[PDB]
Order: C-alpha cells, then structure tokens, then sequence
RNA sequence: GCGGAGAGGUA
C-alpha cells in the first residue's frame, strides 16, 4: 500500500503466511522451494546443532480456492536474524501486508460509464497483468468396493473415442501440466457389470474382439462443465491390499 | 425495434385484448396459413402484427369476417 | 500532506489539470488524481454468471 | 495558397525517450494532429513480443526449478517485458542457455542476426547452485495490439505439448505519449504553432518510423473518406 | 411441515417455481442503450435461446437434424452467431432484480448482444429497479409463446412503464450523473468567455462551445423558435430573442416541439428536470417522452464528463 | 422403439429402449451398435454396420413387421370443408403373393 | 500490419441540409479518433465567405432604433449572420441593400452582383412597416476559415474607427451543426469494432457529403508530408 | 449423487 497504517508488518508476520527465521544466521542456499541458512555461532546449539532449513509451499489450494504461494525475499549470503521475513506468503511483500494493489485513480464522471458505484478501468491494467489471480479447484474420483465387484481406474473405458484417452497416460490419469476444458475426462474409472448372461456366439465374439463383459459402463470423472485450466498436481491414496498405480 | 405500442392501444382502449388480437394475428402469420399485409423490414412476426395493428388494417372484427369468409 | 506533495514538486492542492484522452480538449475545473490502494474482491462475474 | 506541416528535428534524449517536432502547423490543427497521433500510436503500433516459451525441466507455468528463486510464472512475467526488435521474419526462436551461479539476464540470449535485444541488462532469473543449469527457447512474434492467452485458447490448434507455456502478447512498444502545441514564431507570420510529441517506448520502435506509420494509417482512413458512393 | 410453511410447499413450489430459459449475472451501466433495450452477453443469450437457434437453423437448412444443430451450437461457429442475431431481433427478454418490490421490478427489454459476462442495464430504469452498480445482480427470463412475447413487449416493456403505478409521477427521472451534467450545463456565471454575444440559434451555440470560442455556461442573447400546440393539435412557431446561457441553448436542441422554452431556462436541478419530464409527458404523450428521456440521459452524461467535476480536500 | 442417437459424423448409434416392440432383437444388444449409411464412412469406420436395403437389420425388421399384424388396422378422422359430412373413404391394401 | 478499412457508407439525407452518415466497419478505438478529427476540422477550420462588418446610413451604435422597423437592430444583425454567400473570383466584396414598401425584406432583395451567389434567396433580413419603409445598408463579406466572434476583434480595436462601424460575427464554415456518435459493431466474430454516425447540418450552400469531402481532403493535404508507406 | 442441516458471504 502506498498509504498504509504501519500495522501491515504486524499482520503479515503474525499470520502464518510468511516464512520467518527461528535461529538467526546467514542464507546458505536459496531456491524457489526452500531457504537453507547456516546458524550464527551465538545461537548455534553446542551439541548437535546443524543448520536450519525452511521448505516453502508453492501453489496449493486455500479454503476459498485461491492460491497460496511463497516467494523468497533474501539472496545468497545475506545475514538473517531471528524474526526476519525470509519468504513472502500470499499477498504480502517483504514482510508487509499487500492485500490488493495501488493504482492511479481520477475522480470524475466519464460519460456515465462510472454512473453508479461502478468503476472504469484502463486497458493498461489488464496489459500490465496486475489484477489476474490464480485459483485452484480440487476434484476427487473415488473408487470404492461394490459387491458386484470393485470399480477400476484403468484407462480402458467402454465406448469412449481415443481422443478422450489421448491426454491420459497408461495408468488412466491426466498428465501434469495438461490443459483441459469442460467435458474433458478428468480421470478414468470403469463401472462393473454383472449377470451379463451373454449368448454363446456372443461370448466367442467377445474373446476374439476383446470386448469386456465386466465393463460396458463408465464412471470416469470429467472436468465440470464450463471450467477450464491446467492440471498442476495429482495425488493418489490407496488403502491396504491395493496395488500402487504408475502415478503413485 | 418497435419501441412503443401507444397507437395500437389508442385503437383499442382496453390495452389487454389488444394483446389477444395481436397474438391471434401473429399466430396465423407464424404457422404459415396467412401472409403479412405490410412490407416486413426483417422484423419477427410479433412486431409485424403490432405494426399491422397500428396501421388500422387488422382488428378483431376483420379477423372474424376473414375467418368466416 | 501538502508538505509531502510540495517535496515531490506536485500541485499542493492535490488536483491536476487533465486532458480528455478521446477528444484532447481540456476538462474545466481540474480533477483529483492520485494513487489509491484498491482491491479485487472474490466476487468474480464469471463465477456469478 | 496554404501551408502544410513538415517533420522537423527529432531529438533523442535516451534510447527509450524521444521528442519529435513539427514546425509549420496552422492554427487549430495543433491539437487535432497531436491527438490523432497520440491515439494511433497508443493503439496501433506494430511490435514484436514473446508469445510462448518452452523451458526444459518444467511441465507448467506453476512448477518450480531447482536452483532458482523466482517461480516459473515469474519467469514468464519477466519475459513479457522483454523488448526485442525483429526485422525480417514473423516468428523467431531465441535460445537462452546459462549454467552456474549468477543472474541470467537478457544479454545471455543466443545472438541471432535478425533479432535485436534492446536491453541486455534486463534480468530473467538468478541461479543459486553450481550445477544448476537453465535452458529455454522463447518464441517471438510480430503483431499489433493486445491478445491474451485465454482468447487464443479457442484456436488452440494442437497446443498438445504440455511443455508449452503460453504468454499474453502485448504487441505494442509505446508506453506513454504526450504532446504540446506551442506558439511557432515563423519569421513572416503572426500566429503559428509547432507540435511537440514526447514519447516513451520500450526501445524497439524508432520514433521516425512510429510517427510515419501512424500518419500513414490516418491518411489511409482519410483516403477511405475521399470517395463517397451515394449509389 | 412439507405443505405448511415457507420452505415447504405452496410458497416454495406452487407460487415460487423455478422457470427454464433463465439466467443471472451482474449488472453494468451501458449508457449508450435505448430506453427499451438491454445489453445481453452472447453466451447467455445463446444458452437461453438454444431451442430457437435449433428451430431457425433447421428452417434455414444449415442442419439436417436436431442433433446436428446441437453439435453446431456446441462448436459455436459464425453461422450460429448470425442466426442468434437474427432471432434475437424483436424477441424481448424479462429483466428482474432480486427484491421485486413493485411491478417495475420486472420489465421487458430488447437485448443487444455484447461481449462480457455482465448484463447491461439502462441507467434511467435503475430507479425503478432500485438497482445500483456495486455488485447487484439481475435475472433474465425469456418469454416463449407468441402471447407471452406480445405481453412482454406491450405491458412490461420499459418504455410503457414510465409512470409509477402508486402515484402518477414519473419513475424514470434522471438520477445522479445526468442531473449533475444538466445542472452544470444550465447554471450561469457572471463573467466568462463570450459574455453577451448574440447567437442566431442553439446550433451556433454548439459551434462556439465545442470549438472553445465560448464557455459552456456564459450569459448570451439567442434567437429561438419555440413551438406551441395551442390550436387543436397544430404547432405554432413563436420566434424571439431570449437571454440565456450557452448551456441552456445546447440543452434545448433535444427538447421536442411542444414544450415552452421556459422549461430549460432555469438552474435545472433534480426537481426541475423531473417536472420537465412531467410536462413533456402531459403535453406530447408517450413516444416523445421516451425519446426525450433518452436524449436527456445522453446529453447529461456527455456534459458531466466534459465538466470534469471532482472532489478535492479543499472543495 | 429403438433410440437413435445422432453422434454427428455420419454415424448413428442405435440402442434399444424401454418401449421397444419385440422380445429380443436378433442383431441388437443393450449396449447398442453404431451404423453408417455412407459406404466411405463404413470403409473408414469398420466398427459400424453398413446399412443398405439388403442389410440384415432392415430385412429382419421387415420380416418382423410384415409377419406380425401391427399396422394392419387403424381408424382416422378427416376435417375437410370441401367434402360432404359422414362420407366414407376406405384404404384397402391387398397383397399379391 | 493489415488494417480494417470501412465499407458500407450509408447516408440518410432527411431534409437536404441535414444528413446522417453511418460507417459500421472499423478498428477498435478509431471511432473517436477519426470522428473527432473530422468534427473539429469541419467545425473550426473550413474556408468560406461571410458578412464581417456593416455600416448603417442611419444609426451610429448597435442599440439605437430606426423608425418604422418593429424588429430591433440586434435582430437585423442576427439575420445578417445567417447569410450564406459564395463568391467565385473576388476575395472581399461589398453588397448593398436598399428596400422600400411593406413586407419582409429578404435576402433576394439584395442587388444582384456578378461573382456572388446567395444560396438561400428566401432568408428573411428585415421587416418594413407602412408609408415610410426606408431601409438602406452596405454589408461587406470576406473569405476566411472557421468562426470568428465579434469580441476577439473588438478586443484588439485600439485603431479607433469612426462611429457606426458595426462588427458582425463571421460565419465562414458552411457547417451549422456537427456531431458524431460511436457505437458497437461486430463483424460476425470480432466485436470490438465500432460504427460512426455523423449527423451534419449545413447552411444550404454545399450539401453535407461534399462538406465532409473537402474536410477529409484538407486533412489529408496537411498529413501528406509525412505519410510515405504506400 | 436428487436432498436437508450447520457456517459464511452478496444485494
Ligand atoms: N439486509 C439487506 C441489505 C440490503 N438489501 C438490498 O440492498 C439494497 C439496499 O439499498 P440501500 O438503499 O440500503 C443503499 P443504496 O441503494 O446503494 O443507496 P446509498 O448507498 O447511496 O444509500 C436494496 O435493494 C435491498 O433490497 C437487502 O435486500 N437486505
Ligand atoms: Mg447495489
């Protein structure tokens, strides 16, 4: 903020969004994931001291679906003291609270485009990319155990075109970094079919063709309608007695 | 677009059965049983029927006489 | 505030004369310009529409 | 029997900042030409800018490299500001390769003939590890105006490589434009004006060419006006 | 419990249904609109009018069957947008704002396709809706049958509802920017550029103001021809020299024939503008009042912007 | 009573329906079959049934209808001002075999 | 690079002096730049001829009264302001009006000179009453650009002139009124394009189309010196 | 995966 109250540092530090030094020292290694500091001899524990390492958190989902990313402030070889701000949390800069951004406003009516409380904005603002936020949706596909048979996560999904599989790996999960759109298959899942009772000629046809009586229905999760973004991360949680998939 | 129907309501002062006669006419026009008596300017059939009403060519009685004929 | 504006070599009254970017003609009665800290709230039209 | 304005001295104070003068302007046309040029310059000046980037070890804009402190997204943000001059081709592929500890600036780009890197000091990254190495290939196009990634997404046209990193294209070199019409005492005339156009750019388009092209565009539209069909 | 009570039944599901062909979005200014129209985002309009699109596409033969029409809408090719523009032409839509207090909470407008995801609402009608552009949202319904279309355009259209049903006075009076601009325009100043020069009409007044040869407010003698319907509906021109401001002349350009010049001659504040609209309605009728209101809006917005009114600490 | 989803690219997907008219259709399965009427699509999409007048699906449905007795008897009213009231028209379809 | 050039120049000429002109295809933002450039040039800088000064044989100051004219002097000046005249060869010419008898002294009653044409012969000038009805005046018309009010010349009137030298506003520009609206227009895929509707009222002499013509001509002539990309 | 609670927010 160009016009603050001084409380910004108190709020930023006291909130857990910043990364703050616990034992002061000198910055040994700086990366956009961790800051490694060599402790000063004063604060250095006599027995079994070692150095301090701070792992940062990069784009994760907040409760409101916003991004929570920390950036390093300090550079290699700078000395840090206990209670300084190493890394900036979301919407904080060098220890200070930066809730939004400060722009040049002019108070005037401009052909009633700011008629009521509405606001007029200059294309330079979108050009300078200053009001663009990153959001982050989480989606979950759950494969449970039904009594007709456990569902499967395989990429072999009945009556889907190979177009839909193209962006899926052999395990059936989207590649990290792939750009998706509404209706695209987010992850592959198969619904089991029972009491198929196929005719004997049909059973012979199934063997040569490779058609699966077990499948014939798809429970695959799809990206919700009208939401489109990049898959930045994927996680897989298996219970006991479940084989680890490639993604795992 | 026809922004005011004031003359059509001045033709029939109830301002409600205006809507009924215009709906009957525009329904005879859409399902192509009939033809417009006014040169259309790329209007849809609702505004065509209102434009016809305001020019005095169509009302309820003209509808009744033409239907029985 | 007046002092701080003076130190920067800006009009002490905090209002400036502005030219209409479309027409190029001056606006009568100079208008207040300056930097204000604004926020984009979580109500995004694409979520609402 | 009239006058008409001739382009006179064009002072260059810095590589980015420039003053252009127009001496023999009739009364009243000062503001007209000033504003017309300001509009055309700010809106329509063709320039080149990076459209998409491919870095080796990174899947998407949001991941992070070992041994760098900026996030990849910030690397794209730094590239958006890269001021470059392309002469012949429409799409060029620049190559940045650096290893070892140090700031990866714009100067380290592989020097091609047709491309001019206007500000070699422009920083891109900071390495922080002896064995950390970054390699990337930045694709630069020519265009006019402002095109964001999200609009071009409709026309993806096989954006299939997940390594591709799309950048919003600000195809405009001009940052700021001001003009002053001031009394141009001509030795045999009472009330004549000179137009002074002061312009701040990212240092790619030269002043003379910018002004010439803008005048060209305005003259072309006026040409459109000269004929009137009435048919 | 299911029957009785708000959440349960009659209130909820039998007087409070949930229609199809409906949308919702944030409202925005859109000054350029006509009183009888509203800016509507392309994508919502396509979504709402989908079945209309299919019907028209099949009539034109662009699609063999309905599924091909659906696929053509889901690709969204230029033909689809052309058909949407053609179908939208005279089709009116209903605009509603969350607390429909009185019957002016629902009004019909002709939509104009625009970019963006926000619905654009005509400024003059905001007072009727109690709408403010600070995140207020509005819902948009589509009348389907022919009788519904005629009813929306006739009974509910913005221009047909200018007088409040409660009392007879106008509802669509200019609110804040318009009235500020007009106020700035009509107020006079003791001394300015072009004091006391005589103008042959408002047109050269505008010549003077836009060229910077006269101040937007400056006392001047102008020859003006007002019209009066004193006879049985005939307009008689009376033409004389009045002492007024440049601004009052500039405003007079819009005013329809029947109205006395006196109307604009004053300071022209909120009340003055409201009674101006009142007299225009009582003398001329609906259509001139509508067009005059639109003109008032445009001139007020324009000249408010030209005024450059701001608020400094020293003000 | 066979649902015909038009996928769009000259391919129809036929699936039976809850209201189909026969116990089992010889060729049909509940999972459905894709067909194309264009010989070139069939040559490009071997997963589809190439439907012609001689295709078993059509010959099958034909035998199914022409052997059954549905569609053999119905009544209908006609509203025509240009005819007398209560007049009788009788459509008779003989079959030479 | 490749720009978008306007097509479909439609012109709705209601009341020959009043012309609406529409230009739907254009590029973003050029609506206001082009509309305004045209408007200002048309309004402020347009070569024309108009009455500048007048000498009345009977009255020495603009507030005195002549016997038998009900109209005041200011009304006569205002009527003289409306005279739209076109002279061919001469730069500055002096017309004389001398009328008697009852009725409206109109522009037609001026003495018919060679090079000068009065485009509106029916423009009223004065009204003369009965039995005296003596009106005589000499009006001087000059060529110039734009609009020049009395106040700016009378400011620089240290060169003292004899009484009766009555200055009149010079209406050179043939355009009486000019305005332009810009509104949204889309070419089937690109929506950020705009239409220019130019409403123009001229003073009889030239029809609006040709006014626009010479405006764009003049502006192009000034620009010619820089434009070379062709 | 139609529902209903609880919490918060918008006008
Ligand atoms: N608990 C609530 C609080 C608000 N509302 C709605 O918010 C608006 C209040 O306007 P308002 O008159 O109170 C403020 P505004 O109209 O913007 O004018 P001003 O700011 O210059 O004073 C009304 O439409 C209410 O229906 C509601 O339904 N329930
Ligand atoms: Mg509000």
């Amino acid at each position: 903020p160009l016009v603050g109250t001084g409380m910004e540092r108190a709020v930023a530090v006291d909130s857990g969004v910043t990364a703050v030094a616990k034992r002061g020292g000198v910055v040994q290694y700086v990366d956009a994931s961790r800051i490694v500091i060599k402790v000063n001899e004063d604060e250095m524990y006599p027995g079994e001291a070692g150095i301090d390492i701070y792992n940062l958190t990069k784009y994760t989902r907040s409760n409101q679906n916003t991004c929570i990313n920390q950036m390093p402030c300090v550079s290699l070889g700078e000395p840090v003291e206990r209670g300084d701000v190493l890394a900036d949390g979301p919407s904080t800069d060098l220890g200070e609270l930066a809730l939004g951004q400060n722009m040049r406003v002019a108070f005037m009516p401009w052909n009633g485009y700011n008629f009521e409380d509405s606001i007029l904005v200059s294309e330079r603002v979108v050009q300078e990319d200053r009001f663009t936020t990153i959001h982050i949706q989480e989606l979950a596909c759950v494969s449970r155990d039904t009594k007709l048979g456990p569902e499967e996560i395989t990429a072999d999904i009945p009556n889907v075109g190979e177009a839909a599989l193209s962006k899926l790996d052999e395990s059936g999960i989207v590649y990290i970094g792939a750009e998706v759109t509404g209706g695209d298959i987010l992850v592959g899942k198969v619904t089991p079919k029972g009491e198929t009772q196929l005719t004997p000629e049909e059973k012979l046809l199934r063997a040569i063709f490779g058609e699966k009586a077990s499948d014939v229905k798809d429970s695959s999760l799809r990206v919700p309608n009208g939401v489109s973004g990049t898959v930045i991360d994927v996680q897989v949680f298996t219970r006991d007695g479940v084989e680890k998939d490639k993604r795992a | 677009a026809r922004v005011t129907v004031q003359d059509a309501v001045e033709k029939i002062g109830n301002r409600f059965d205006l809507v009924l006669v215009a709906a009957r006419r525009a329904r005879q026009m859409q399902v192509g049983g009939k033809d417009p008596l006014v040169p259309e300017e790329n209007d849809k059939t609702t505004v065509i029927a209102l434009r016809e009403i305001e020019e005095g060519l169509i009302n309820n009685q003209i509808l009744d006489v033409r239907e029985r004929q | 505030i007046k002092e701080l504006l003076k130190l920067g070599d800006l009009p002490t009254s905090g209002q400036i004369r502005l030219y209409d970017g479309r027409t190029g003609e001056q606006f009568e009665r100079p208008v207040t310009v300056g930097y204000m800290y604004m926020l984009k709230l979580n109500h995004l039209v694409d979520d609402k529409m | 029997e009239f006058l008409k304005p001739r382009l006179v001295d064009i002072e260059q104070v810095s590589s980015t900042h420039a003053k252009v003068t127009l001496e023999p302007l009739e009364r009243g046309f000062g503001h007209t030409l000033g504003n017309a040029l300001r509009r055309i310059l700010l809106s329509s000046m063709p320039g080149c800018a990076v459209t998409e980037v491919e870095i080796d070890g990174v899947l998407h804009e949001y991941s992070t490299k070992e041994g760098v402190q900026e996030d990849i997204l910030e690397i794209l943000l730094n590239l958006k500001g890269l001021a470059v001059r392309v002469q012949g081709k429409d799409e060029v592929i620049l190559t940045l390769n650096k290893s070892g500890i140090g700031p990866v600036t714009a100067a380290d780009i592989t020097h091609d003939g047709d491309v001019e890197i206007v500000k070699p000091q422009h920083v891109i990254c900071h390495l922080t590890d002896e064995n950390a190495s970054i390699s990337m290939r930045i694709k630069v196009q020519r265009g006019r105006g402002y095109v964001p990634a999200s609009t071009r997404i409709h026309s993806e046209e096989d954006e299939r490589p997940i390594g591709r990193l799309l950048v919003d294209a600000c195809y405009s070199p001009v940052e700021r434009i001001a003009y002053n019409v001031e009394a141009a005492r001509v030795e045999q005339r009472t009330d004549l004006d000179k137009l002074v156009i002061e312009m701040e750019t990212n240092g790619t388009i030269d002043p003379e060419e910018a002004i010439r092209r803008a005048a060209t565009i305005l003259a072309e539209q006026l040409e459109a006006f000269v004929d009137l069909r009435d048919v | 419990d299911m029957i009785k009570g708000k959440q349960g039944r009659f209130r909820q599901n039998l007087l409070g249904k949930r229609v199809d062909y409906s949308g919702r979005s944030v409202i925005t200014v859109g000054p350029y609109l006509r009183l009888h129209q509203c800016g509507l985002p392309k994508k919502m309009a396509l979504e709402l009018f989908k079945p209309f699109i299919y019907g028209k596409l099949e009539l034109r033969g662009l699609a063999t069957t309905i599924k091909a029409a659906k696929k053509m809408v889901e690709r969204e090719e230029a033909v689809v947008w052309d058909i949407l523009d053609e179908v939208i032409r005279e089709h009116p839509v209903l605009l509603n704002r969350a607390p429909t207090l009185h019957r002016l909470g629902i009004q019909a407008f002709e939509p104009v396709l625009i970019e963006g995801k926000a619905i654009q609402l005509h400024p003059l009608v905001c007072a009727a809706y109690n709408a403010d552009f600070d995140g207020d949202q509005m819902a948009v319904h589509v009348p389907l049958t022919l009788e519904a279309q005629l009813e929306a355009r006739a009974l509910m259209m913005s221009t047909n509802n200018i007088l409040s049903p409660a009392n007879g006075e106008p509802i669509i009076v200019p609110s804040q920017d318009v009235v500020l601009g007009l106020y700035y325009m009509t107020r006079d100043c003791v001394n300015a550029k072009g004091e006391g020069m005589v103008l042959t009409g408002p047109k050269e007044a505008e010549r003077l103001y836009r060229s910077g040869l006269a101040s937007l407010h400056a006392r001047v003698k102008v020859r003006i021809t007002e019209y009066e319907k004193d006879a049985n509906g005939e307009l008689v021109a009376k033409t004389s020299l009045k002492d007024t401001t440049v601004g009052r002349a500039i405003l007079w350009m819009i005013v329809p024939k029947g109205l006395p010049y006196s109307i604009v001659n004053q300071a022209l504040g909120k009340k003055a503008i409201s009674k101006m609209l009142n007299t225009c309605y009582r003398i001329l009728g609906l259509k001139p009042t509508v067009i005059f209101a639109d003109q008032i809006m445009y001139t007020g917005f324009a000249y408010a912007a030209r005024s450059g009114a701001s608020v400094g600490i020293d003000d | 009573g066979i649902n015909q989803d038009d996928r769009g690219d000259n391919m129809i997907v036929l699936t039976p329906s809850d209201h189909m008219l026969v116990p089992d259709f010889p060729g049909l399965s509940e999972d459905g079959i894709t067909i194309t009427f264009d010989r070139e699509v069939a040559l490009a999409r071997e997963d589809a049934q190439f439907i012609t007048w001689e295709h078993p699906l059509i010959r099958n449905g034909l035998d199914l209808i022409l052997s059954g007795d549905t569609g053999s008897s119905t009544i209908s009213l006609l509203k025509n001002k240009a005819l007398p009231v209560g007049t009788l028209l009788v459509e008779l379809i003989y079959v030479v075999e």
